[PDB]
């Protein structure tokens, strides 16, 4: 599975 | 995008191709960037309209990799060739099959 | 022996023409499993090997809301970093993205990994550690330190060897007859004259899983690396793949030269020399 939502951006 | 890079064009088949019986014709496209490419697949010269691809991925430099095939069945009278347009080639790149590599 | 779960991600900005091209790919060792492409007709996250087939319907939710939710970040960061570059609203621009995990033969975690391209060169890179960023340049380096604030790499890594690794395990469980198999190279040799005094010689390893190869020549034991053509190892369209590579040799001299092939099925690593009447 792709990793859960929630990554800050760039 | 910067930095640019040429598409590198294999033309084979899946399996060892005997006239007669039928395979798969690939087109590989490798190396390139940007990702924007047009890959068609020729008989005779003219377009393969039947012809699926694979999902765009990259290697381990970022450079794109594309498969497209088709089902043919080889003869030793077609024709068959791969054309490729991509923003590095001044025009349409045609690679021909050639069972020799 | 070991088995690898991996994602790639790629986002090229349309300017103009509407949303960016965001083409997502799952694959477990070299074999594609899931893909979601904005481009297709469905919208979600779509089945591409049999095994993954099995899941049901809540699976397929979340992996497409996850996979979209990686999208909206792709978009935005193509903003940000056409800022932190100086670039024109009217250009298009790419990011890449691929992570994944590795397990052993028994299962236990190996290693980790996150690396991020802009335009085709290095971005931002996560370290062995799982606890520390590489930045390529000092554009770069304004996201190392927005994730070091966040701490972003604490929760990248938890799933990286944690959610990933138990994932990666059913997936390798669920399609083991396909997964768990090794196809060892089929190999020969082909020559090919240029002239009445040379030929080409090329080496050959076909129907091979998984991808990793290496094919060498040597002439009377030494190598000839940079007289050697290597193409990229290509996909036959049935799950495994092809190579090969070419030296010009004197004609009359082909027995002087030998080509090794190396490949994780193979109990020895095989020696090929042309035959000669």
């Amino acid at each position: 599975v792709v990793v859960g939502a929630g990554g800050v951006g760039k | 995008e910067a930095i640019q890079r040429t598409p590198k064009i294999q033309v084979y088949s899946r399996h060892p191709a005997e006239n007669g019986k039928s395979n798969f014709l690939n087109c590989y496209v490798s190396g390139f960037h940007p990702s924007d490419i047009e890959v068609d697949l020729l008989k005779n010269g003219e377009r393969i309209e039947k012809v699926e691809h694979s999902d765009l991925s990259f290697s381990k430099d970022w450079s794109f990799y594309l498969l497209y095939y088709t089902e043919f069945t080889p003869t030793e009278k077609d024709e068959y060739a791969c054309r490729v347009n991509h923003v590095t080639l001044s025009q349409p790149k045609i690679v021909k099959w050639d069972r020799d590599m | 022996g070991s088995h690898s779960m991996r994602y790639f991600f790629t986002s090229v900005s349309r300017p103009g023409r509407g949303e960016p091209r965001f083409i997502a790919v799952g694959y477990v060792d070299d074999t594609q499993f899931v893909r979601f492409d904005s481009d297709a007709a469905s919208q979600r996250m779509e089945p591409r090997a049999p095994w993954i087939e099995q899941e049901g319907p809540e699976y397929w939710d979340q992996e497409t809301r996850n996979v979209k939710a990686q999208s909206q970040t792709d978009r935005v960061d193509l903003g940000t970093l056409r800022g932190y570059y100086n670039q024109s609203e009217a250009g298009s621009h790419t990011i890449q993205i691929m992570y994944g995990c590795d397990v052993g033969s028994d299962g236990r975690f190996l290693r980790g990994y996150r690396q991020d391209a802009y335009d085709g060169k290095d971005y931002i890179a996560l370290n062995e550690d799982l606890r520390s960023w590489t930045a390529a340049d000092m554009a770069a380096q304004i996201t190392k330190r927005k994730w070091e604030a966040a701490h972003e790499a604490e929760q990248l890594r938890a799933y990286l060897d944690g959610t990933c690794v138990e994932w990666l395990r059913r997936y390798l469980e669920n399609g083991k007859e396909t997964l768990q198999r090794t196809d060892p190279p089929k190999t020969h040799m082909t020559h090919h004259p240029i002239s009445d005094h040379e030929a080409t010689l090329r080496c050959w390893a076909l129907g091979f899983y998984p991808a990793e190869i290496t094919l060498t020549w040597q002439r009377d034991g030494e190598d000839q690396t940079q007289d050697t053509e290597l193409v990229e190892t290509r996909p036959a369209g049935d799950g495994t793949f092809q190579k090969w590579a070419a030296v010009v040799v004197p004609s009359g001299e082909e027995q002087r030269y030998t080509c090794h092939v190396q490949h994780e099925g193979l109990p020895k690593p095989l020696t090929l020399r042309w035959e000669l009447s």
